[PDB]
């Protein structure tokens, strides 16, 4: 009985940052130690005619991005443990995420490294001017 | 194609909107096309979801630079067997909001000791998946009906684990520096180890020179056996699954043919305490 999510190509990411103290540790030294990125993401067909922007209420990747369900590219939605906001509040979850298509093959260790500009919307090094 | 880890187990019979679904295989039909999938406004997220989330179908199977073993070669096992704590856990199966997993109900130890625990379990929501209490029911059949009772004497998992530590705590600071599992089967032992373990690099004790043994959530500290009082994680145990050894049957039948003196009292803890037995035979003796 139940519906499977996950696929067996993420078992063994996600239980090894299913037990880490520190999670986004573990993923990062997963990754720095040959692991395969997090698959199986909520990616977006869209127009890619959006504006860039990191966290958007709809998809708006542009011609260098793909948008992404939110949750989907969240270490901590993905491995259903403890978000670092005291409030248990997601940055990602109930938005799209925009990810540079460079970095596409890994967007949950994408959004684990980087910080949206609350400034000016965009990724910092990634899009940010400020 | 799919694995049971993180299985959605409500009862629910639509999918999740793009910006809430974990993953692409848990979006809803409708938002699916070209392998991929589309927003559509006006089909807004939900708010007011609970979707337990099975535990099981851990892997731990990983090499991480830095990180050290949780299962350990039986060559290991042997040379730390003062740090050997034979460890069982009877579940209880979701029912009626959810169905399709099972949860800790008794964790036995070869120390004798049995601990209930309230059925509990990973339920999603629209924020932070919520560790909470749900409806359970003993397995079927007419041998687990005497777990019903236990269903309404379990202690919350935060009280559950620190009596974890501290037995193990107790019952290892003078033997060993470190604990090894050992287990008969591993799979629900290491769903209910997600309820009561973290690992990480190798620490050392925040009062001495000793490997950390232990966590603190509360302090986030580190502490070996002997410092570890109202510590509530056990920290990189280590383990190894008695059953991998060549055997065929079943625990007691193995664990009969070496021993006579503990006669299969039906709980969490006997079979605990089978487990080492049984594995202290089959290392040791010469053949
Ligand atoms: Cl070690
Ligand atoms: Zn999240
Ligand atoms: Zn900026
Ligand atoms: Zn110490
Ligand atoms: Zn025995």
């Amino acid at each position: 009985a139940g519906n499977a999510t996950e696929v067996p190509a993420n078992s063994t990411v996600l239980s090894f940052c299913a037990f880490a103290v520190d999670a986004a540790k573990a993923y990062k030294d997963y990754l720095a130690s040959g692991g395969q990125p997090i698959t199986n993401c909520v990616k977006m067909l869209c127009t890619h005619t959006g504006t860039g922007q990191a966290i958007t209420v709809t998809p708006e990747a542009n011609m260098d991005q793909e948008s992404f369900g939110g949750a989907s590219c969240c270490l901590y939605c993905r491995c259903h443990i403890d978000h670092p906001n005291p409030k248990g509040f997601c940055d990602l979850k109930g938005k799209y995420v925009q990810i540079p298509t460079t970095c596409a093959n890994d967007p949950v260790g994408f959004t684990l490294k980087n910080t949206v500009c609350t400034v000016c919307g965009m990724w910092k090094g990634y899009g940010c001017s400020c | 194609n799919v694995t049971g880890l993180f299985k959605d187990c409500s009862k629910v019979i639509t999918g999740l909107h793009p910006t809430q679904a974990p993953t692409h295989l848990s979006v809803d039909t409708k938002f699916k096309t070209e392998g991929l999938c589309v927003d559509i406004p006006g089909i807004p997220k939900d708010m007011t979801y609970r979707r337990l989330i099975s535990m099981m179908g851990f892997k731990m199977n990983y090499q991480v630079n830095g990180y050290p073993n949780m299962f350990i070669t039986r060559e290991e096992a042997i040379r730390h067997v003062r740090a050997w704590i034979g460890f069982d856990v009877e579940g209880c199966h979701a029912t009626r909001e959810a169905v399709g997993t099972n949860l800790p109900l008794q964790l036995g130890f070869s120390t004798g000791v049995n601990l209930v625990a309230v059925p509990t379990g990973y339920v999603d929501t629209p924020n932070n998946t919520d560790f909470s209490r749900v409806s359970a029911k003993p397995p079927p059949g007419d041998q687990f009906k005497h777990l019903i009772p236990l269903m309404y004497k379990g202690l919350p998992w935060n009280v559950v684990r620190i009596k974890i530590v501290q037995m193990l705590s107790d019952t290892l600071k003078n033997l060993s520096d470190r604990v090894v599992f050992v287990l008969w089967a591993h799979g629900f032992q290491l769903t209910s180890m997600k309820y009561f373990v973290k690992i990480g690099p190798e620490r050392t004790c925040c009062l001495c020179d000793r490997r950390a043994t232990c966590f603190s959530t509360a302090s986030d500290t580190y502490a070996c056996w002997h410092h570890s009082i109202g510590f509530d994680y056990v920290y990189n145990p280590f383990m190894i699954d008695v059953q991998q050894w060549g055997f065929t049957g079943n625990l007691q039948s193995n664990h009969d043919l070496y021993c006579q003196v503990h006669g299969n009292a039906h709980v969490a803890s006997c079979d605990a305490i089978m487990t080492r037995c049984l594995a202290v035979h089959e290392c040791f003796v010469k053949r």
